[PDB]
RNA sequence: CGAUGUCGGCUCGUCGCAUCCUGGGGCUGAAGAAGGUCCCAAGGGUUGGGCUGUUCGCCCAUUAAAGCGGCACGCGAGCUGGGUUCAGAACGUCGUGAGACAGUUCGGUCUCUAUCCGCCACGGGCGCAGGAGGCUUGAGGGGGGCUCUUCCUAGUACGAGAGGACCGGAAGGGACGCACCUCUGGUUUCCCAGCUGUCCCUCCAGGGGCAUAAGCUGGGUAGCCAUGUGCGGAAGGGAUAACCGCUGAAAGCAUCUAAGCGGGAAGCCCGCCCCAAGAUGAGGCCUCCCACGGCAGCCGGUAAGGACCCGGGAAGACCACCCGGUGGAUGGGCCGGGGGUGUAAGCGCCGCGAGGCGUUGAGCCGACCGGUCCCAAUCGUCCGAGGUCU
RNA sequence: GAAUGCCGGCAUGAGUAACGAUAAAGAGGGUGAGAAUCCCUCUCGCCGUAAGCCCAAGGGUUCCUACGCAAUGGUCGUCAG
RNA sequence: CGUGAGGGAAAGGUGAAAAGAACCCCGGGAGGGGAGUGAAAUAGAGCCUGAAACCGUGGGCUUACAAGCAGUCACGGCCCC
């Protein structure tokens, strides 16, 4: 059973899921756009978003608390000063997730791209 | 355990039988609306990166 | 429908406003209706709050005393029609949610770590001057 | 017999004569008679009752043509209860009075593929001296060449939960008629939200 | 929540200090005993010169308990030990004294004059 | 004997009845209460512990009772491996000896993958003469079935007394079963906080990794749970067993019986709960579609509808089931509430300092209860009646 | 037609067990007919009395570079003992 | 294979003549389709003949209420000559 549980596992133990979502967060602000499979695309969104909304608050608390995650100050100060500024009116949704049509061809993996939204 | 083993070989009709469920089906596919190319739903086009009427990405 | 609010709805008719706050750590006299024989009466338990267990109307809190060389506990939900009043005695000042530690310590070592809360007991002078 | 459909909303407690009650809210009705059961037509007595309004859009023709033929808005469920002829045309909560016994019937929580220690409460085996990977297992489940075979019903592992299951002779214990409420002492099968039938108690 | 083999203190002045239940005195196989049930006890440690000693079989009602009680009123309580009161066949205390506080379970299970010895009543 | 693994235990049952208990009886050297003996009865129940490898048995504490047997002395492709019965070693004993006993003593490899039948669960197919969406009948199965104490009747009947009822009526239990999570109590692998060592970011401050697949520690929501909570065993109707009768011959009397009628068990049928029309004997009701082209058959396009795909779900191994798909609150985000943690950072002030005080119940914050189209369920596709005969 | 015969071929079990330490991965760029698996960069994790370095046995070209991927590599392969 | 003494395999055939398939086409290649050679190419080099087990594709009859050492006897249906 798995009664209204939330949160998948793929397949790592705790600290190397961590790390996967660190990761990827900081792979999705730098690039704006990255392909993975569909199940971490999913569960990049509200990890990301979270960076993303800490961030448009401004204040130095948001900015420690990123780099929790973050890590990288030159990253955090592009995602304070050009990333955050143009989700000013957005409320939420700051990334998009979109199915791709082949699979991976070593192991037949569902792909996916995620992205920041205009 | 003591290591199980077929009693008797299955024959050809038995083996057979079993595989009565193996038989692929077909991928699912529609027409890409802007380039008419199939594809499977719900997927971004591969053949001109169209998805939701507007370019996702180069193709 | 919104089910927490209909539950909540149930539970209007029995929530309590009279009683004063409190956190784990204040020192707490609880005055209950007991039954006995062949009577009720009110009997009163004095005691450290080492617990407040809260769900709304479900929330209960636990108080523990010395009773004869022996250690009890009582919990008691929050808003309870057999509490009669309670009485805030003493202002502590805990670190933590949960004071189960308590139970493993000297008399000398609980007021060692639970030291008045300064900031609340002025806080309850200042108010208690009223109209 | 007397019946309604309703929607298990939570638990809670009141108390009453400074006793703690446990309770099980139902959201109850309001269930509009939507065909009745006739010894002539249909060869047993009942009533279809209909529960939650539906977005007619969502409503198919053959369906549609149902709730035309007995003049009622479109529904989420139609269940029968049995032996039931209600003089109205709308079922609510007020059938039932504090006080009254009930039977609640529910789709209990699906515990999938379960083992013999959760589905049957099987002792398993012991966790030192020796066991040999056989911890949750069922030890034997049989005999030898007589009869060289397994009863039928011999419990074993497997799907445990999601079925129908009835719990009987539970309290009333209010009817809230303003919101279509009634508390249930004690427990009622499955999970919030989901769909149950409360019937008057068979238990004389 | 009283078991065979539990440790259970003597809340009286018998001479008994320690008391190991060996049997839940209620139908044919209770697995637990709690305040105000009675149980069947060997006595483990004694006081020289008591009323009881050591090795005897004797009876005794569950006073306290750490397995805290539930109450009809929603409540609950319990003790830092599991403490017992030796009694004979008729529910009477064997002491004439009672330590602590007690159950007020007792009172309604009939042990009246173990309640009122009691410094207190929980 | 080209192998049918052995005692005992554990696990899991199931059956017999020569019945241990509970239910119904007759006889008694049955006053009552308690027994004895036989009859009917297998529905359920039949405890925990000390000793010993033990089965058995003895003992301790209880109990309504602590039944006895069968199932390859039931069950090692289910577990154990204490006993016994390979190789080591010793004792007693026998033998000149090598060795030996069934005597004793310490030790001593128990084999991941289930093909078929069988069993527990779950799908796919076709069928149920037209095709569909719902709601159902219950043939037939299964589940369940235990029992004690106290009080009232009544200290009455009975008895010199001790003692102490029937019938009827209350209350409260033990164990067991089903469901549940309000409370009590767990867990809660990252929800919060504190702590050490080390390395790093960025020097301070503040943080991050690692110390487990949580470094350690104090807590902990939802969920899943029992130690927690609710509820169940019936009631009732019918037919019986032993047993007791009514009327009554054969047989002027007598006889429960030969005609006929009555009473009478925890047991039998039904009643309760669950499955169930592959019940091919394929049932019933409500509603929807329709007489389409070309050549009981065929080809194609549609109908009522259905499937695919996608967002998901206290549903789930998969599949199934159930909800939703912009006509939308389905998941994700965001917002509010709950809930946990327990007063963040930064700044100010006191202190040589470790620290302390204020801002501040602050900050952080999974799942729970809701709101909100910000993000995503785009766009679509494919099946699918034309109704045989008397 | 049988010798648990001999040699060879081919089946069944079965798309089943398994793919050999639970130190662990993610993304971007490049190459190419083809890329989870090759090269490059950033991030993450693991060893560090070694899972680093040197020597002796033993092995015998496995070393370096270019061109290759049928087979060998437990998948893949443009890579490689 | 075995430290060693020692053990110890499997594996023959295009055609008369290489005339061993230029060139084009799909393919990265392998492979194939044409062209061409040959009396013959299911003689195309994984090559004479090419059995059997075993695995496919197409077609006829048959099968989802049925009890089986699988056949045999009978009758009937459908298909073929
Ligand atoms: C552990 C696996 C072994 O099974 C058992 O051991 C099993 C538990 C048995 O005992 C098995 C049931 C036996 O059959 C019984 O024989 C009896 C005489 C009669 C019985 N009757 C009931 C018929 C019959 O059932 C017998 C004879 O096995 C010896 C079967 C016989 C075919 C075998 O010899 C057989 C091939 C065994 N073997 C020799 C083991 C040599 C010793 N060894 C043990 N462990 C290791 C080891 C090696 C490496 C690492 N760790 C450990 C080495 C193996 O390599 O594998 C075995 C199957
Ligand atoms: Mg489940
Ligand atoms: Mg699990
Ligand atoms: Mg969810
Ligand atoms: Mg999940
Ligand atoms: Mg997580
Ligand atoms: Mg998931
Ligand atoms: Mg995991
Ligand atoms: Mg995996
Ligand atoms: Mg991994
Ligand atoms: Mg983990
Ligand atoms: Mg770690
Ligand atoms: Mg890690
Ligand atoms: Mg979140
Ligand atoms: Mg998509
Ligand atoms: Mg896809
Ligand atoms: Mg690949
Ligand atoms: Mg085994
Ligand atoms: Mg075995
Ligand atoms: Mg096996
Ligand atoms: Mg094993
Ligand atoms: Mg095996
Ligand atoms: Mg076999
Ligand atoms: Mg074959
Ligand atoms: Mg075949
Ligand atoms: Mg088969
Ligand atoms: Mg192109
Ligand atoms: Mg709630
Ligand atoms: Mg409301
Ligand atoms: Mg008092
Ligand atoms: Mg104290
Ligand atoms: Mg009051
Ligand atoms: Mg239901
Ligand atoms: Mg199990
Ligand atoms: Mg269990
Ligand atoms: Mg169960
Ligand atoms: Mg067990
Ligand atoms: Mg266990
Ligand atoms: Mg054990
Ligand atoms: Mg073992
Ligand atoms: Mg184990
Ligand atoms: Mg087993
Ligand atoms: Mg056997
Ligand atoms: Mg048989
Ligand atoms: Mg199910
Ligand atoms: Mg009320
Ligand atoms: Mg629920
Ligand atoms: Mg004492
Ligand atoms: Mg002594
Ligand atoms: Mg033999
Ligand atoms: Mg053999
Ligand atoms: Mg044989
Ligand atoms: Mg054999
Ligand atoms: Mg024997
Ligand atoms: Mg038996
Ligand atoms: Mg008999
Ligand atoms: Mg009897
Ligand atoms: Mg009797
Ligand atoms: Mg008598
Ligand atoms: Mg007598
Ligand atoms: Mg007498
Ligand atoms: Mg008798
Ligand atoms: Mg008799
Ligand atoms: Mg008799
Ligand atoms: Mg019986
Ligand atoms: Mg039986
Ligand atoms: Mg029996
Ligand atoms: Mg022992
Ligand atoms: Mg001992
Ligand atoms: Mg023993
Ligand atoms: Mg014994
Ligand atoms: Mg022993
Ligand atoms: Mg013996
Ligand atoms: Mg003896
Ligand atoms: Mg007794
Ligand atoms: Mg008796
Ligand atoms: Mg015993
Ligand atoms: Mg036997
Ligand atoms: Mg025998
Ligand atoms: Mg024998
Ligand atoms: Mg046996
Ligand atoms: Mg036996
Ligand atoms: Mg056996
Ligand atoms: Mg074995
Ligand atoms: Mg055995
Ligand atoms: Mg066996
Ligand atoms: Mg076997
Ligand atoms: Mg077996
Ligand atoms: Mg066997
Ligand atoms: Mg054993
Ligand atoms: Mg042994
Ligand atoms: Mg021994
Ligand atoms: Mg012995
Ligand atoms: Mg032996
Ligand atoms: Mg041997
Ligand atoms: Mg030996
Ligand atoms: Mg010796
Ligand atoms: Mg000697
Ligand atoms: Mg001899
Ligand atoms: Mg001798
Ligand atoms: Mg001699
Ligand atoms: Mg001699
Ligand atoms: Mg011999
Ligand atoms: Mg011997
Ligand atoms: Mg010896
Ligand atoms: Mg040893
Ligand atoms: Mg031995
Ligand atoms: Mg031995
Ligand atoms: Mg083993
Ligand atoms: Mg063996
Ligand atoms: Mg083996
Ligand atoms: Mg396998
Ligand atoms: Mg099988
Ligand atoms: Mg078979
Ligand atoms: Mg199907
Ligand atoms: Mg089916
Ligand atoms: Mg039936
Ligand atoms: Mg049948
Ligand atoms: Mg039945
Ligand atoms: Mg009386
Ligand atoms: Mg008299
Ligand atoms: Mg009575
Ligand atoms: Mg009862
Ligand atoms: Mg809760
Ligand atoms: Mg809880
Ligand atoms: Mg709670
Ligand atoms: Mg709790
Ligand atoms: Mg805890
Ligand atoms: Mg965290
Ligand atoms: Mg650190
Ligand atoms: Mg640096
Ligand atoms: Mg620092
Ligand atoms: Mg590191
Ligand atoms: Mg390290
Ligand atoms: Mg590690
Ligand atoms: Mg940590
Ligand atoms: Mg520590
Ligand atoms: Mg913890
Ligand atoms: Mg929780
Ligand atoms: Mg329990
Ligand atoms: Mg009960
Ligand atoms: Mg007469
Ligand atoms: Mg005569
Ligand atoms: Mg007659
Ligand atoms: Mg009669
Ligand atoms: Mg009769
Ligand atoms: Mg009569
Ligand atoms: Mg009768
Ligand atoms: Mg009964
Ligand atoms: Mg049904
Ligand atoms: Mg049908
Ligand atoms: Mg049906
Ligand atoms: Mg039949
Ligand atoms: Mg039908
Ligand atoms: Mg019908
Ligand atoms: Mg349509
Ligand atoms: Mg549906
Ligand atoms: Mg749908
Ligand atoms: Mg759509
Ligand atoms: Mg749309
Ligand atoms: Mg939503
Ligand atoms: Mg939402
Ligand atoms: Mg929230
Ligand atoms: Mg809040
Ligand atoms: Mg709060
Ligand atoms: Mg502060
Ligand atoms: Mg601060
Ligand atoms: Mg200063
Ligand atoms: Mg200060
Ligand atoms: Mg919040
Ligand atoms: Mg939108
Ligand atoms: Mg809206
Ligand atoms: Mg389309
Ligand atoms: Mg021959
Ligand atoms: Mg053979
Ligand atoms: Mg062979
Ligand atoms: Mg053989
Ligand atoms: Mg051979
Ligand atoms: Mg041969
Ligand atoms: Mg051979
Ligand atoms: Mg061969
Ligand atoms: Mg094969
Ligand atoms: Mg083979
Ligand atoms: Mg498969
Ligand atoms: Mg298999
Ligand atoms: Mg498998
Ligand atoms: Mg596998
Ligand atoms: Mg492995
Ligand atoms: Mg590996
Ligand atoms: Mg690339
Ligand atoms: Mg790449
Ligand atoms: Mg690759
Ligand atoms: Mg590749
Ligand atoms: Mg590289
Ligand atoms: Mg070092
Ligand atoms: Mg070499
Ligand atoms: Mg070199
Ligand atoms: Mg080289
Ligand atoms: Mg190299
Ligand atoms: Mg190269
Ligand atoms: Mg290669
Ligand atoms: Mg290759
Ligand atoms: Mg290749
Ligand atoms: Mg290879
Ligand atoms: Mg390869
Ligand atoms: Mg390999
Ligand atoms: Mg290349
Ligand atoms: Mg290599
Ligand atoms: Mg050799
Ligand atoms: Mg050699
Ligand atoms: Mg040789
Ligand atoms: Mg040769
Ligand atoms: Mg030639
Ligand atoms: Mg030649
Ligand atoms: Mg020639
Ligand atoms: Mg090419
Ligand atoms: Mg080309
Ligand atoms: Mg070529
Ligand atoms: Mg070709
Ligand atoms: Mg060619
Ligand atoms: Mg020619
Ligand atoms: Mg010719
Ligand atoms: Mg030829
Ligand atoms: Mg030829
Ligand atoms: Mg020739
Ligand atoms: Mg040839
Ligand atoms: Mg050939
Ligand atoms: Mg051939
Ligand atoms: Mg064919
Ligand atoms: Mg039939
Ligand atoms: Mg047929
Ligand atoms: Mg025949
Ligand atoms: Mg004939
Ligand atoms: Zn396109």
């Amino acid at each position: 059973m798995r009664h209204l549980k939330s949160g998948r596992k793929l397949n790592r133990h705790s600290s190397h899921r961590l790390a996967l979502y660190r990761n990827q967060a900081k792979s999705l602000l730098t690039h704006g756009r990255i392909t993975t499979t569909v199940p971490k695309a999913k569960e990049l969104r509200g990890f990301v978003d979270h960076l993303i909304h800490l961030a448009k608050r401004g204040d130095l608390h948001a900015r420690r608390l990123v780099l929790r995650d973050l890590q990288d100050v030159k990253l955090v100060r592009k995602l304070f000063d050009e990333i955050a500024p143009r989700y000013r009116d957005r409320q939420g949704g700051y990334t998009r997730v979109l199915k791709l049509a082949e699979r991976r061809r070593g192991d037949g993996a569902p792909l996916a791209l995620v992205e920041l939204v205009e | 355990a003591k290591h199980p083993v077929p009693k008797k070989k299955t024959s050809k009709a038995r083996r057979d039988a079993r595989r009565s469920h193996h038989a692929l089906t077909p991928p699912t596919l529609v027409p890409c609306p802007e380039c008419k190319a199939m594809k499977p739903p719900h997927t971004v086009c591969p053949e001109c990166g169209y998805y939701a009427g507007r370019k996702v990405l180069e193709v | 429908m919104n089910r927490g609010a209909l539950i909540k709805l149930v539970e209007s008719r029995y929530v309590r406003t009279d009683l004063p706050e409190f956190r784990p750590g204040d020192t707490v006299r609880v005055s209950y209706k007991v039954k006995e024989g062949n009577r009720t009466r009110i009997q009163d338990f004095e005691g450290i709050v080492i617990r407040i267990r809260r769900n709304g109307f479900n929330t209960t809190f636990t108080v523990r005393k010395v009773s004869y060389g022996v250690g009890v506990e009582r919990i008691f939900p929050l808003h309870s029609p057999l509490i009669q009043k309670i009485d805030i005695v003493q202002r502590g000042r805990a670190r933590r949610a949960k004071l189960y530690f308590i139970r493993n310590l000297s008399d000398r070592e609980i007021r060692r770590k639970l030291r008045a809360d300064r900031k609340r007991i002025d806080q309850d002078r200042a108010a208690e001057r009223a109209a | 017999m007397k019946g309604i459909l309703g929607v298990k909303v939570g638990m809670t407690r009141i108390f009453r004569d400074d006793r703690a009650v446990p309770v099980t809210v139902i959201l109850a009705g309001p269930c509009p008679v939507v065909q009745r059961r006739t010894p002539e037509k249909d060869g047993y007595t009942a009533v279809q009752l209909g529960f939650l309004p539906q977005n007619p859009k969502r409503v198919n023709r053959p369906l549609k043509g149902h709730f035309a033929k007995a003049g009622v808005e479109p529904v989420r469920i139609l269940r029968e209860i049995r032996d039931f002829n209600p003089e109205g045309d709308t079922v609510t909560v007020e059938i039932f009075k504090p006080g009254e016994r009930v039977d609640v019937t529910g789709t209990s929580k699906g515990r999938g593929f379960a083992g013999v220690m959760k589905r049957w409460n099987f002792a398993g085996g012991p966790d030192s001296h020796g066991a040999h990977k056989i911890h949750r297992h069922p030890g034997s489940i049989g005999n030898r060449k007589t009869p060289g075979r397994v009863y039928k019903g011999k419990k074993m592992a497997g799907h445990y939960g999601a079925e129908r299951v009835t719990v009987m002779n539970l309290e009333v214990v209010d009817v809230i008629p303003e919101e279509n409420l009634l508390l249930v002492k004690g427990a009622v099968p499955g999970p919030n939200g989901g769909l149950v039938i409360v019937r008057e108690t068979k238990k004389a | 929540m009283i078991q065979p083999q539990t440790y259970l203190e003597v809340a009286d002045n018998t001479g008994a200090r320690k008391i190991m239940c060996i049997r839940v005195l209620k139908g044919s196989n209770a697995k637990y005993a709690t305040v105000g049930d009675v149980i069947v006890a060997s006595v483990k440690e004694a006081i020289p010169r008591g009323a009881v000693k050591e090795g005897d079989v004797v009876k005794a009602v569950v006073v306290r308990t750490k397995k805290e009680i539930k109450r009809p009123d929603g409540s609950a309580i319990r003790f830092d030990d599991n403490a017992a009161v030796i009694i004979n066949n008729q529910l009477e205390p064997r002491g004439t004294r009672v330590f602590g506080p007690v159950a007020r379970e007792l009172r309604e299970k009939g042990f009246m004059k173990i309640v009122s010895l009691a410094p207190e009543v929980l």
